[PDB]
This record gives C-alpha cells, sequence and structure tokens, in this order.
C-alpha cells in the first residue's frame, strides 16, 4: 500500500 | 506582469503534462521567471515547474505575484492558439483575471481567464544525493510505462551493475524490461530497489513532448525524481514509493 | 424520368455531410434548372438551401418537375460506397418509389437503389454588412469559441468585424480587419449591426468548409444571418435566427 | 522443449489482431513443421486456421508435439510490448504452465522478458478437408475490405454470384439495396482481379463475419475467396512462411 511524501521528509 | 513567448506550442505542452495531475495551482511570477509547485489531490506526487525569464522576449514582472488558475480552463484557452502563434501574458490591476493575446505574421485573438484564490505553502524539497540515476529517450520511458500499465498497477525498479530493470506482476502474467549502459546513461553509487504506482508514472509521461531525453533518480526510501529539461527551465515530478 | 450524371462523387458526399446532421429528411426538388433543396432543422431555428445547377452535370435531363423525399443518412451511407474518383449517375423513373445510383470508375461498377419517402419562402434582402473570408478561418474561430460558450455575438463596424464570447472559463474575442492579400478578408458595410447566435448551429454550418475555400456572412438587425458557401455550379446557404 | 525465434515481431502482432476478436481462447499446436492453430468462433459458424511454418524461424526447434492453450487478448497485450523492429523468441517447458517470450532490441539495447499464463483447452478436432472449389477470386485485400465495410452499413448479409460475367456482391436492407461487381481485369499486378470458374455458384453470408475476416488485411496485399454450392466459403490470406484461412458457413 502507498505512502505519502510527508512520509519521506517533505 | 507582461511576458511574451516565441511559440505557443510549448505552453500548451506544459499544461497538458500537469493538468491531469493538478487541478488548481499558483503560478508564482518573479523577476527570474514563472514557477509552479504543487501536489496531486492525494499528496503522493509533486510537480515543480520553472520557465526562466530567458525564454521570453519582452519579459517584465516588477513586483512578485501569485496567479491562481484552474489548469483545465487555462488549457482550453491555450488550445485556441495556433502552434505558430505569439503568446503574450498580461496581468494588470488585480489578481482577478489573466489576459492572453495570440498573434502571428496575421491576426489577433485575445482572451481573459478568470483567476481564483489558492493558498501559499512551501513543501520543502530536500535536495540531495541520489544513489542511482538514469537518463534515456523520453519516448522509451513512455513506451515502457504505457506497456507495463496494461499488465499491472505497480512497477518495481532495480538499479545495479546488471543495468536498470522494470518489473511487473499481474493477472495476465509478469515480466520485465531492462536497460544497460549503451542513448542510455547510468550512474549507480549503490544498488536501489523501489516500487511505484504506474498510474502516476503514466501521467508523468505526458511530458514526453517537452524533451527528447528524461532523467530518473533514486535512493532507498526517498521519492523518485523524474526530470524533463528544457531550455530556459524544467519540469520535475517527485513520486513517493509504495 | 430524371437522369443526371456528375464528374466527381466526392462533391455529392461533401454536401450531404454538411446537411445531414442538421436535417434528417428532405425533398430534393428536380427541374430543368437543376436539383435544389430547402429545409428547416428540427427546431425551426436554421434553414438550409441547396442548389446544384444543371451546369454541373454531363448528360442532365429532367423531363418534368419532381420531388424526391429522402432520408439523408440513408443517402450518405450509400454515397460512401462510391470512390471519390467515381462517376455518379442519378436515375428516377416516372413513379417514383426509389432513387437509383450508379458508380463507375474506368472498371468496377456498383449500383444501388434508395427507398424514397413522402415528406411535406425566403425574402431576398440587401444586407447592412457582409464579410467574406477563408472558410477555414470561420471554422477555426467557431470551433475555438464553442469550447468557451454556447453563443457568440458579432459586431460589424468600420473597426472591422468582431466575434465575442463570455463563458464560465472566462471569455474571448477575435476581430477581423479589411486586409487585401482567397486569403483576403473583404468587408462591406452600409451600417453597423450587432447580433447574437448559437455556436452549436454555426459549428454545424462549418462542416461545409470542404465545399469552398471562401465563405460569406451577411447581417442586418433583427434578420436571420446568411452563411453562404459558393461552388462552381450552385451554392449552399444557411440562414440562422438570432437569440 | 520449444524454442522458436522470429526476425520480426510485427507479423505476430498482426496475426493476433485478426484472430482475437473472433476467437477468445485457442490451442497453438506446435510440431516439427511449425506452429498452427485451428479454432471456431463462439457460435460455431466460422473457423480459423493458422499456419506459421518452421521456415519463418531462425533457430526453430520443437522436440516433442505440444499444445499451448492461450487467451488471445492476454497474448496480444504482451505482444504489444514489443517493438515492430524487435527479435521475438518463444520458449516453453515440458510441463508446461507458462509461455515465455523475450524481445531483444538485438540492435542492441533493451531486453524484455515476459511470461504468459496458459490454460487448458479441449483438444477438439474439427473437419474441413480439402476441396477443389467451383469458383475462386483473388483481388486486393484492401478492396475486399472496402466492399465488406460498405455493404455492412446497409445490411447484415451479402449474396455472392460467380460467373463468366464477374463476381457480384449484393445487398438488400432497409435503406434500400444494391450491388458492386468485379470483372476480370489484369494490371501489368496486385491491383488485378483474377477469376477462375468451373461452375456458377451463388451463396449468402453474414457480413458480420466477413468484416472480422478483413482485419487480416495488413498480413497480405492480395486475398482469395473460394466457393461451391452448399460448402463453406474459404477466405485465404497468404504469407511468406504460411497462411491464415477463414471458413464461413452460408446462411
Amino acid at each position: 500500500i502507498q505512502g505519502s511524501l510527508m512520509d519521506v521528509g517533505m | 506582469l507582461e511576458a511574451r513567448f516565441q511559440q505557443a506550442a510549448l505552453l500548451k505542452k506544459l499544461l497538458d503534462a500537469i493538468k491531469e495531475l493538478v487541478t488548481d495551482a499558483n503560478f508564482d511570477c518573479n523577476d527570474n521567471g514563472i514557477s509552479l509547485q504543487a501536489m496531486d489531490s492525494s499528496h503522493v506526487a509533486l510537480v515543480s515547474m520553472l520557465i526562466k525569464s530567458d525564454g521570453f522576449e519582452p519579459y517584465r514582472c516588477d513586483r512578485n505575484i501569485a496567479l491562481g488558475i484552474n489548469l483545465n480552463a487555462l488549457s482550453k484557452v491555450l488550445r485556441c492558439a495556433q502552434n505558430e502563434d505569439l503568446v503574450t501574458l498580461k496581468a494588470e490591476d488585480t489578481p482577478e483575471v489573466l489576459n492572453l493575446v495570440f498573434e502571428s505574421e496575421d491576426r489577433i485573438s485575445d482572451y481573459d481567464v478568470k483567476l481564483m484564490d489558492i493558498d501559499q505553502e512551501h513543501l520543502g524539497i530536500p535536495d540531495i544525493e541520489y544513489d542511482a540515476t538514469i537518463t534515456m529517450p523520453a519516448a522509451e520511458f513512455q513506451r515502457i510505462t504505457r506497456d507495463l500499465l496494461t499488465l499491472s498497477d505497480s512497477v518495481t525498479i532495480n538499479a545495479s551493475k546488471e543495468g536498470v530493470r522494470f518489473s511487473c506482476k499481474g493477472d495476465i502474467g509478469n515480466g520485465s524490461t531492462t536497460l544497460k549502459q549503451h542513448s542510455i546513461e547510468i550512474s549507480l553509487t549503490q544498488a536501489v530497489t523501489l516500487t511505484f504506482s504506474l498510474k502516476y508514472l503514466a501521467q508523468f509521461t505526458k511530458a514526453t513532448p517537452l524533451a527528447t531525453r528524461v532523467t530518473l533518480s533514486m535512493s532507498n526510501d526517498v521519492p523518485l525524481l523524474v526530470e524533463y529539461k528544457m531550455e530556459s527551465g524544467f519540469l520535475r515530478f517527485y513520486l513517493a514509493p509504495k
């Protein structure tokens, strides 16, 4: 399942 | 604000690439040029535009302005221009309407697009060290993502000495295409393996007509960077892995 | 007994393409001077008038005056079975219950029968303003404006001629001046006229674009617009009521 | 073990385009002589017979005789992932539960490898042995496409008359009725209409089916129709290294 950019820093 | 382009086709093509993915956005105009940065509805992908002031003939933006626009509305209006035509963007008293004028050499059309109000935000883009990067024909990246999408919802991408590899699994079956260092340039500092939605990659490949080459950049647990470079600027997509 | 032959089948095809989406059934009124058609759309907003003169036929012969009721789709379907290069021949017997067509290109030969049906006044005017321009430009403008709104307003003055929209997207105008280069925009004004028209209808009229490289619009206040496409050997005309 | 390679991937694509609308599932029967397919449509009205001879393969080798059950849409999807320029390679195992395809740029840049899941199909025989036909026509594939296209807009069925006097295709429909006829005629050659008659024949056929057969148009510039009374029509498209044939029952 997909995760958001907020999850990778941002 | 007064800015003029040699050709109206390149404005058309930008909007075609962005509009499916972003419905509303602020075009942030400076002395340096016009830029845009926005998320998709779901906060999975991010777009960043830049048309430098180099790509304009008599370009002039005194103070800094933000133009909120429905990108479909803008695209509709831009379709009324011939590819050969001379676009001129004007924004004068209020950020309430954007004026466009198309001409040639020879007749004149002009249109007004109603603006809207969008909010200011700054998603900070941590610039960085990408463990692997590929550059290849934009056309082939389009072909592959097109083809893979007919087999499944997701692709996984492997970067190694073997080359770069795009892999599916779906109901029809499964499989992969791989590219090596032949034109196709690669540079890995490490191996990286990530998985992405092919729905989003397919939307990014609508930028294909803006540039004959494309660049993908990766690192573990870091959004993928798909970059299309133009003269006097760029278009970039950032995609979160699954 | 009617017998009429055309050089080119592509021209008959093109006429029907322009008319059929606007008029479903119509009488083709044949006489000594040629074949003509006059009909309204479903809603009585627009009117079409055809004329192919007998000049545009090789052996043409229409003994007496007859009226051929035809479904124009049916006719178009059948006409699509002809090559553009082919020699059309129209034949109708003294009765008549069917229209006969024969296509030949020197040599396959095809011939078809179209079932007929029973189907049921233009004040000539001098118009205050008229424009003639490339048919292709009138098509592009109406095409483009229709994507923004349902109606265009048209202004004629010595400022030139102006086509204006307003819609939800925003709005647009394009304006044409008196330039003299079949690319020249000719204007002729006796007084200023401003009218508003449905772009749905104008868009349907521009399907006639392939019949002629030039088009002519004619106006007067509170009087239907006249869009005219002229051909060697006759004409096609559209009359549209303002809003 | 089956390993067969083609100098091009476009012809494979084109075959499947012609067949898949008419047949959803089929066995590809592989031999020493090549790969062949014989199948009916859903309604048992029409029959297709493929043949790609082993001539049209570079290192072709099929040790034992194998039958590969495939959904033809699935196969077509996967074959669209190959460039026209590309080098296709088909590989199967002795089980087998999957067909492997590999497309190499071979010019040489990218290499793509796919697996198509197979299925199980009733190895049913159908019979259509050879016949000499009372009349035969050969003409541009393009014209046969044009005519069937055009006639289908007027009606569901065409009747075909062969005689000394040329071949005649006739409609009757609601719009009206009519016919096109083709005479003997020689271009001196792809544009020519050759006719060969031993006996006059007149038969009626569904234009729905003939229209589907004309999707084979890009495989060959010439097409051949063969007839006899109360006997299925034979529409044949010939290729270097085999053929595609359609048999249609009259009404």
